RNA sequence: UAAUGGUUUAAAGGAUCCGUAGAAUGAAUUAUAUAUAAUUUAGAGUUAAUAAAAUAUAAUUAAAGAAUUAUAAUAGUAAAGAUGAAAUAAUAAUAAUAAUUAUAAGACUAAUAUAUGUGAAAAUAUUAAUUAAAUAUUAACUGACAUUGAGGGAUUAAAACUAGAGUAGCGAAACGGAUUCGAUACCCGUGUAGUUCUAGUAGUAAACUAUGAAUACAAUUAUUUAUAAUAUAUAUAUAAAUAAUAAAUGAAAAUGAAAGUAUUCCACCUGAAGAGUACGUUAGCAAUAAUGAAACUCAAAACAAUAGACGGUUACAG
């Protein structure tokens, strides 16, 4: 199954805000690939202000580093990834949505599919 | 009953691919793509492994 | 000067009639005054708060189909996308 | 001496579907005596392909959001709350109410929205995932394998019960304050059970479209809705739904593709009251649920419509 994760990583280190998101992506990608998975995209969204002052665990956030990860993995490991995301202080919000592959093996992320690039092959041409 | 068990076991075999693919055909097809590209190695192994993981 | 509402600006290169120089024309203009109104699937914009913040109110209430003018399918998809965006910490 | 009947509203559709028997019913051609046989694909199915969000439904797991209540603080001051107006044994000088923060807990799901839809019905609209089901059209395949369905089975709102958790709000009962001739009520305050979750029991609702299911057919229009084209235009064709109808039916109201024309199968009704009562039986922890009489009494009783009268009924004028 193809899945699209959209994480909202915290940025406490002001001088290098991307520092957290990089190691988040590294951890999740390592898990996926070591569990017979594949990572198709790690599309970075930017630093953005959250709509509200969201309180993950016992610390309040007003902004976060948004990032998207498109990855092919099985249901069990996808649940495991969601579990690790939900119990990580670094992550404020997380969400994994399926991308249906009944038509096409190759499919771009939601952002590129919205821009018009239906599959990764268009995105690389 | 033998039939149900054999069918389920054949489903559970390794290198079994979904969406009507066969591993023998897939390997031969990938080799044919590479030979045709020549006629007109670890990176190709990674491409093969990615394909087999997606189609597993 | 006069209020711009009471006056009519005839565009450039357009034909006109004497009727156009009248309050009837302005009144008739008042009475007879996009991305989702297309093949695009609104459910692909669930991670794009800027696009689908156009189809909500200042307080965030999804606009009725009478307002958005979308098809029933695209109204349903847009509402689903907006709710999903609200759930995933965007919006 | 009326069934040459009925069941939306007069008595009467089973809550729903699944399905067993049916001494119920049920396609086509040919041959031989209603059957047998061989053939066929129009019903009913299976598997793919293609298109579409098969998004909605069911279970499970993981999340989000506004608010409420309580607790603690901060500053600030005399009232607050409720009502038609007031008052409450437990609002406030022990600093309340209001405001601003911070913690905690339950329950619920604003907009979209039409329940459009999905589901057999009951139900079901905050998000995500897993699993399961559900669409149309083509291709190929089976060759009547179908329909309905007594008994039976399964599921089944709200209330209720048995255990164990939870209990913020709401709130039977109870206790008080009002109102009143009286209050046993409406209104106000505390508020137990319940409402929540887990495992069960129970199987009832105006479980309603007050309308059982299937099949064949019948004149139009307008909308959508979903496909298939053809080059926004064909006011584009083919389906379903919705709305208004023709005909038909009907006591009418009205129904309207069924309450029409027909066929098949099942359920149910036979004046009112006694009575969904008593007794018995079965089931259930119970509450109860199912099944379900008779005597006695009467010439009633009901439905639709008509014209008034009336209304602490609307609007408009004068
Ligand atoms: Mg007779
Ligand atoms: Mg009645
Ligand atoms: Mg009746
Ligand atoms: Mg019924
Ligand atoms: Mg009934
Ligand atoms: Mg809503
Ligand atoms: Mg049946
Ligand atoms: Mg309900
Ligand atoms: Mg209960
Ligand atoms: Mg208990
Ligand atoms: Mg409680
Ligand atoms: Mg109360
Ligand atoms: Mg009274
Ligand atoms: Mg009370
Ligand atoms: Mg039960
Ligand atoms: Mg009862
Ligand atoms: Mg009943
Ligand atoms: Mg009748
Ligand atoms: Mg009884």
């Amino acid at each position: 199954m193809l899945y699209e994760l959209i994480g909202l990583v915290r940025i406490t280190n002001s001088n290098a805000p991307k520092l957290e998101a990089k190691e988040l992506s590294s951890t999740i990608g390592k898990l996926i690939i070591q569990n017979r998975g594949v990572v198709r995209d790690i599309v970075p969204m930017g630093i953005r202000y959250l709509p509200k002052i969201m309180k993950k665990d016992q610390e309040k956030h007003f902004r976060a580093y948004h990032f998207l990860m498109l990855f092919d993995s099985s249901a069990a490991v996808q649940s495991e990834i969601l579990r690790t995301l939900k119990k990580d202080p670094r992550v404020i919000r997380s969400s994994i949505v399926k991308v249906d592959l009944d038509k096409q093996l190759d499919r771009a992320s939601s952002l590129h599919r919205s821009l018009g690039k239906k599959s990764i092959l268009e995105l690389v041409n | 009953t033998p039939f149900i068990t054999r069918i389920m076991a054949e489903l559970k075999e390794p290198l079994v691919l979904s969406k009507g693919y066969n591993i023998e055909e897939v390997d031969k097809f990938l080799a044919a793509i590479e030979s045709a590209k020549r006629e007109r190695i670890e990176k190709l192994e990674d491409r093969r492994e990615a394909i087999l993981r997606i189609l597993s | 000067k006069i209020d711009q509402s009471l006056s009519k600006k005839l565009p450039k290169g357009t034909i006109y009639d004497p009727f156009d120089f009248s309050m009837g024309r302005i009144h008739l203009d008042r009475k007879y005054q996009d991305i989702m109104k297309s093949g695009a699937n609104p459910l692909e914009f669930y991670a794009r708060p800027r696009i689908l913040s156009r189809y909500v109110t200042s307080t965030g209430r999804i606009q009725h189909r009478d307002i958005t003018g979308l098809s029933a399918k695209n109204q349903r998809r847009l509402s689903k996308a907006i709710r999903r965006c609200q759930a995933i910490g965007l919006m």
